[PDB]
């Protein structure tokens, strides 16, 4: 039933989120506003499970580690952080990034932890019961991107919570805020095709959007320079599709 | 990185000024500039940002429609115009830039760069000369204190000093203070019992927007 | 949101240690910001996120807090650390900056030296009347003055001036000025400055009359 879980995974979304937007900017109750937002976060994962509860591949998926690539090792680490110094080179010849091999973006130990506990809770949900919902239905190539804009349009109440990193670049230019949602859809097209590279073991994706999140931390870049980063994106997305075309389109 | 700013201004009120805020040194439209206002007693009051580049601006309420920001990407120089001038508007203004934004870990939450800041005073004065007086002890110790008032000029400054400036201890020259609309400074000297009235003193009042110089020598009531 | 900084004042000697607080009148997370301005100058950033330096400072600043609650800390200070410290949230607009807290430098106490002057020939001439009055070189900062005519306390027509600091002794000077028309000068007789301040536990009077 794919009409169902997105759409019941978008009104939860939508209804935690818009509430702790609301205490986002309230004087009184800001305090809590992080504690509503969790659930809001939580939901894809918790809306999987109860509808896989109500198979032993998910169970498979979720702790088979034969299931894993090796060969797929080197991309997983390095992809990302290859992706975002050649775009700080592609800039160099338009103005300004002298300065930003300097890396000057970036207490520590605990925002790993927050950020491999949101790959954890958003790729359970999304490698579980969500994808093949709609690779059931459609083609492959079809069906990635019909993930790529709704996990895109997935972010959207966070443009209105106070001090997100959605509010700040809206706040700064209409491009930069255009730009993030622009950069999900290839970036949805990248994990999932990692996903099935190594047999749609849940853990590596866990691992690969873990390693996405810490890369976009660690080796910081200025949002012109992010602009330059979806190109780069699309141009990988771009190979990706070709490479396994067939994989892509077949029935 | 610098943020050079333009000179004083003195205005009449009900006109307008466009302060100016010239970036060196970091590329001027991926970074907020910001404007506060410093007025004595009221402390440091934020009026409004800029994002050059963008043309977003995120304004305090308080100055919408008194304050206008603008940004010129190929002079790298953000602008403010302050409107329908009046006395509450007497201030000091800065500019100020904010850090790059990066999602973890970044100065974005700061004003890290600061201008030199701004003077701008605005009156209906006209020019005009202090009249000032000597101040001799009461008519009736081991040290004598003699004074210096100069009341109603405008505007500031005004130079004082004692005998020509060879009388530079013991002086204390206060702040001018704003009475009506034109300003009064005051200044004492204190000296020996030896000093005076034995020897001459005498306070010189130097004031160059009327090109007036003016001396006045202590004598005993 | 707004916020509220203590103490106003602070007194200190080179080689102290001491720390400056903010209040928040709600959750700031975090997001908070102190500078420091010399007179005359502009601000400078010491520190942003509440806990973070800021580049070029030394690590004898550091700032703590969270929440609502807020405060800066200098170990050992130096002469260069005397002026003026704001602290400035940054969680939404407007932005709000603290009243402020002045740090400056210790000092023994001294009594102000006070002297009054009769209006000048010069002035009764041009129809003009005050009476001034200085009070010098007194520590600390804060005192009192109150004008007296025939006895009795006159709060109006009077303009008050205040030294800062000296760059030399580090002491407070103030003036206070009287003025009156000719007219109304010349119907009294009596003519009293007053001064309150700590190192006195009466008022420090000095005084004329026109005979
Ligand atoms: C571990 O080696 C690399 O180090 C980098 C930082 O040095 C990380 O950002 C990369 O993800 C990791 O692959």
């Amino acid at each position: 039933n794919p009409k169902l879980y997105f759409l019941s995974t978008f009104v939860v979304t939508y209804i935690l989120w818009f509430t702790g937007a609301y205490l986002s900017f309230s004087s009184t109750y800001s305090g809590i506003y992080m504690l509503i937002m969790l659930p809001g976060l939580m939901a894809p994962f918790i809306i999987s499970t109860i509808l896989i509860a109500k198979k032993k591949d998910f169970i498979n998926r979720l702790f088979n580690l034969k299931l894993i690539n090796l060969k797929t090792i080197p991309v997983v680490f390095l992809l990302m952080p290859a992706v975002i110094l050649l775009s700080i080179l592609l800039s160099i010849p338009f103005g300004g990034s002298i300065s930003q091999f300097q890396f000057s973006g970036g207490d520590f130990v605990p925002v790993l932890f927050l950020l491999l506990l949101a790959a954890t809770f958003e790729e359970l949900g999304w490698r579980g019961y969500a994808f093949d919902s709609l690779q059931s239905r459609y083609s492959l190539f079809k069906a990635s991107i019909l993930f790529g804009i709704f996990w895109s349009l997935w972010h959207f109440p966070l443009i209105f919570v106070n001090n997100s990193y959605q509010y700040e670049i809206f706040n700064q230019s209409i491009w930069y805020g255009l730009n993030f949602f622009l950069s999900i859809l290839p970036m949805g097209i990248i994990i999932t095709w990692m996903c099935l590279k190594n047999r749609k073991s849940i853990i590596l994706a866990i691992i690969f959007h873990f390693l996405i999140n810490l890369n976009q931390e660690l080796l910081a870049i200025t949002q012109d320079t992010k602009i330059i980063e979806t190109g780069v994106l699309f141009l990988v997305a771009a190979a990706i599709i070709l490479y396994d075309k067939k994989m892509f389109f077949e029935k | 990185v610098q943020l050079k700013q333009s000179g004083a201004e003195l205005m009449k009120p009900g006109a307008s000024v466009k302060i100016s805020c010239k970036a060196t040194g970091y590329k001027f439209s991926s970074y907020w500039i910001e404007w506060v206002k410093q007025r004595p007693g009221h402390g440091l009051e934020w009026i409004g940002e800029i994002f050059p580049g963008s043309g977003n601006t995120n304004y305090n309420e308080k100055f919408k429609g008194k304050a206008t920001l603008t940004a010129d990407t190929s002079s790298n120089t953000a602008y403010m115009q302050l409107s329908s001038l009046t006395s509450e508007d007497s201030a000091v203004y800065y500019c100020a830039r904010r850090g790059a934004f990066y999602s973890y870990g970044s100065s974005y939450y700061a004003m890290d760069f600061w201008g030199q800041g701004t003077s701008v005073t605005v009156s209906s004065a006209k020019t005009t000369p202090p009249s000032d007086y000597p101040l001799a002890p009461v008519c009736g110790g081991s040290s004598v204190t003699l004074g210096c008032l100069v009341k109603g000029y405008f505007p500031e400054p005004v130079t004082l000093t004692w005998n020509s400036g060879s009388l530079s201890s013991g002086v204390h020259t206060f702040p001018a203070v704003l009475q009506s609309d034109l300003y009064t400074l005051s200044s004492s000297v204190t000296v020996t019992s030896s000093t005076w009235p034995s020897q001459s003193i005498t306070c010189n009042v130097a004031h160059p927007a009327s090109s007036t110089k003016v001396d006045k020598k202590i004598e005993p009531r | 949101i707004q916020l509220t900084q203590s103490p106003a004042s602070l007194s200190a000697s080179v080689g102290e240690t001491v720390t400056i607080t903010c209040r928040a009148s709600g959750n700031i997370h975090n997001y908070l910001a102190w500078y420091q301005q010399k007179q005359g100058k502009s601000p400078q950033l010491l520190v942003y996120n509440a806990k973070t330096l800021a580049d070029g400072v030394p690590s004898r600043f550091s700032g703590s807090g969270s929440g609502t609650q807020y405060s800066l800390k200098i170990n050992s200070l130096q002469p260069e650390d005397f002026g003026n410290y704001y602290c400035q949230h940054f969680w939404s607009t407007p932005w709000t900056f603290g009243g402020g807290t002045k740090l400056e430098l210790k000092r023994a106490d001294a009594a102000p030296t006070v002297s009054i002057f009769p209006p000048s020939s010069e002035q009764l001439t041009s129809g003009g009347a005050s009476v001034v009055c200085f009070l010098n070189n007194f520590y600390p900062k804060d005192i009192n003055v109150k004008w007296k005519i025939d006895g009795s306390e006159r709060q109006n027509g009077v303009l008050n001036s205040w030294t800062d600091q000296d760059s030399k002794d580090s002491t407070y000077s103030m003036s206070s000025t009287l003025t009156l028309t000719k007219d109304e000068y010349e119907r009294h007789n009596s003519y009293t400055c007053e001064a309150t301040h700590k190192t006195s536990t009466s008022p420090i009077v000095k005084s004329f009359n026109r005979n």
